[PDB]
RNA sequence: GUUAAUGUAGCUUAAUAAAAGCAAAGCACUGAAAAUGCUUAGAUGGAAUUGUCCCAUAAACA
């Protein structure tokens, strides 16, 4: 009994616009299997022209699960966009207050 | 600027377009439960042949990923 | 299916026309593309 | 001169209605109701009701607000219910199917607005 | 953590309504304050639906319906149950039977004649000066033949 | 007990299948919408440049278009995924049978799974296998006996011998039912993408 | 046939006074998601009384 870590997607794309649909999708694909997106950053361009990479976070994973989603991830992939798969390496009021308290 | 049978020939197919996706979304949703069932009912079979193997089985494997395929 | 999100729609509030054109591989793959000029084909060197 | 409940200062929506016009928006559907302080329904008209479902076309709609909302004011009149209270949320307040639908009552002549009480 | 959480205001409100209609332990503001008809309604939908022109004003937001059709068909499905509704609210039942209740099911209409060109209705509820009822009102009921009626106002 | 076990390979789809008529005219129809929200020779060597690509031969979406019956090759499929299916001889069955391979309790599934890969291939097949949980387990009797079905994914192929003398042929779906009569082993859709 | 699944629409022990609610899907709105607005698809393949048969028909036995 074992828990995924935190595995990020950065997605390549040489268009912006295709990234990003592609970027929504996962994302709406994780929400529904309830796969929990922290961050949908984006990297800066490639110069050489230029390309679009953007990133989708997804955190939580299972060995069944993993294996159900990575497959449909090959079947979403338009053809062209290029998929990767990586494992991951300011605070409010709220945050401060309560932190406080467990610490005092 | 679109006339108005214009944009109804539009919206007429837009109205065909949303139907369609509500149909292949809706496929494509219980083929990945079908799928997931089956591997579960997978799990099952061979427990009942040996669950020995299935206590190493069951755990994940930390080497798998990162996994990059286009 | 590869179709599933491969339609897709410009998330820009701003951007001048885009035209399409088509990468191609070397592998002999193709993609289609939008870009500013009206080209017609694009080749990987 | 009779009494209408003036607290719940700090809960939305208020009560200082005789009557109060309740939209529910559902999936299949859409009713509207006419209800006392009490808790007893007086008039309703809905979606899910034979007669309207004949003469109309898809269960939830704009139209269907709007004609609903006519054929609620009929009943409004027949009861002799003329003064009411709504208090729809911002983006219901905002959504054209409501503002439609209180425009069908206003020209049906249901004052969506109950007058100040006597004292 | 397991529960989802309301993602929208109106998802806490209709739960919390319908929450407030149950009953509960702690004291709360309310306690101290056939076949073939289907099959045949089935099949007249269809028919609606397949219609192109209910289509084409439903989208161009132009379509109305008919009040006097739905209100006669109103009548005959449950028109009984909600005029019961309007008379237990009024009190009728409570003040003419001691509290028995009994669903009416004659349509019956009433109207007063005002001179010859029209005549007030009496619905339920409804508001009539006096001068409008200085004479008697035209009733009709639908009673079929025989089974000898008696009107008492 | 006759303990046997076994390889449900999975080679994924290279290239797309076309577009349904449907979703080109939802092509045009946000490609016009992009016209209407766009902002305000050169074209004569584009059309040198396009026509240029039309001369050259791209490799085409589907690799069946010069074969049409190399089952024995491992491009049987580009549109969809393919699975390792070879015709097997048992002692008391002659049979078509997904890839089989002698397993013990020692060896884990992965271990005789990965010997499956390139056992019966006997070739430079990349592979990989994420969970070690199978995915299909069969028995049939005449004496008892098992096979195990796991499941993998076809990393990359460099399919030496493509005319071996085994009959081994890339199923996705329409062969799984004409090779393969038997539930115990026509049941192999069921885990199957 | 032995065993044994199975007949409101994903879910419900919603409903027989009126075939329901929820879940679920598309478009628009630009950080993403969500929300909001405008739109979308459906049922009892069944008799049984409470608050199982018997069929459609699934299989191990056969």
């Amino acid at each position: 009994d074992y828990e995924y870590g935190v595995l990020n997607i950065h997605l390549t794309a040489y268009d912006m616009s295709l990234a990003e649909s592609y970027a929504q999708y996962v994302h709406r694909l994780c929400n529904r299997l309830s796969i929990k997106v922290e961050e949908s950053y984006a990297m800066p361009t490639k110069t050489m022209l230029t390309t679009h990479e953007r990133v989708v976070q997804i955190s939580g994973l299972s060995a069944t699960f993993a294996e159900i989603f990575l497959e449909v991830l090959q079947s979403n992939l338009p053809e062209g966009v290029r998929l990767s798969v990586r494992e991951h390496t300011f605070k409010a009021r709220p945050e401060l207050e309560e932190l406080l308290a467990k610490l005092n | 600027e679109h006339s108005p049978e214009e944009s109804e020939r539009r919206a007429l197919l837009l109205k065909r377009w949303a139907l369609f996706k509500q149909q292949e979304h809706e496929m494509e949703r219980d083929a990945i439960r079908s799928m997931l069932e089956a591997q579960q009912e997978a799990l099952e079979e061979l427990k009942l042949e040996s669950a020995e193997l299935y206590a190493e089985a069951i755990k994940r494997d930390t080497s798998l990923f990162p996994f990059e395929k286009e | 299916d590869c179709s599933r999100a491969s339609l897709t729609r410009l998330r820009r509030q701003a951007y001048a026309r885009l035209y399409p054109v088509l990468l191609v591989k070397q592998d002999g793959s193709t993609i289609h593309i939008r870009y500013r000029e009206p080209r017609r084909m694009l080749a990987m060197p | 001169v009779a009494r209408k409940e003036r607290g719940w200062a700090t809960v939305w929506p208020n009560r200082e209605f005789w009557h109060r016009l309740r939209v529910v928006k559902t999936q299949h559907h859409v009713e509207a109701f006419v209800e006392h302080l009490n808790g007893q329904v007086v008039v309703s008209a809905s979606t899910r009701e034979w007669a309207i479902k004949k003469h109309l076309y898809s269960t939830r709609n704009v139209v269907a607000c709007e004609s609903i909302g006519r054929v609620l004011a009929q009943r409004c009149l027949e009861a002799g219910i003329n003064f009411m209270v709504y208090q729809p949320t911002p983006w219901e307040a905002s959504s054209d199917s409501i503002k439609r639908l209180q425009n069908a009552m206003t020209e049906s002549g249901v004052m969506l607005r109950e007058p100040r009480r006597i004292y | 953590e397991r529960l989802e959480k309301y993602r929208s205001f109106e998802r806490y409100r209709r739960r919390a309504e319908q929450e407030a209609r149950a009953p509960h332990w702690w004291r709360t503001y309310r306690e101290h304050f056939r076949t073939q008809k289907l099959l045949e309604r089935k099949h007249f939908l269809r028919e609606l639906r397949a219609n192109v022109e209910e289509e084409r004003a439903a989208r161009l937001r132009t379509a109305s319906i008919p009040l006097e059709a739905v209100r006669a068909e109103w009548e005959r499905t449950c028109g009984p149950y909600h005029k019961q509704r309007l008379a237990e609210y009024y009190g009728l039942y409570r003040d003419l039977f001691h509290g028995a209740t009994f669903v009416p099911w004659v349509p019956l209409h009433v109207a007063y004649a005002v001179g010859e060109e029209d005549l007030i209705p009496v619905y339920h509820g409804n508001e009539v000066t006096p001068t409008e009822a200085s004479r008697a009102p035209e009733v009709t009921y639908e009673a079929d033949k025989d089974s000898l009626w008696t009107l008492l106002f | 007990w006759r303990l046997s076990g076994a390889l449900c390979l999975q080679r994924p789809p290279l290239i797309t299948k076309a577009l349904t008529p449907l979703q080109e005219e939802m092509a045009g129809l946000l490609q016009q919408i992009e016209v209407e929200r766009s902002l305000y020779l050169a074209q004569d060597l584009e059309d040198m440049w396009e026509q240029a690509f039309l001369q050259f031969r791209p490799g085409a979406r589907e690799t069946e278009a010069d074969k049409k019956n190399d089952r024995t090759s491992l491009h049987r499929k580009l549109d969809r995924n393919l699975v390792l299916l070879v015709r097997e001889k048992l002692g008391d069955q002659d049979v078509w049978m997904l890839p089989q391979v002698e397993w013990q309790p020692g060896e884990t599934l992965r271990g005789t799974a990965e010997r499956i890969l390139a056992t019966l291939s006997e070739n430079n097949m990349e592979a990989k296998f994420l969970g070690n949980a199978p995915c299909g387990h069969y028995k049939f009797k005449f004496l008892g006996v098992k096979v195990f079905f796991f499941k993998a994914l076809l990393l990359t192929g460099d399919f030496v011998q493509a005319g071996k003398k085994s009959r081994h042929v890339w199923a996705s779906k329409e062969e799984l039912g004409d090779y393969l009569q038997p539930k115990y082993l026509a049941q192999v859709r069921r885990f199957l993408l």
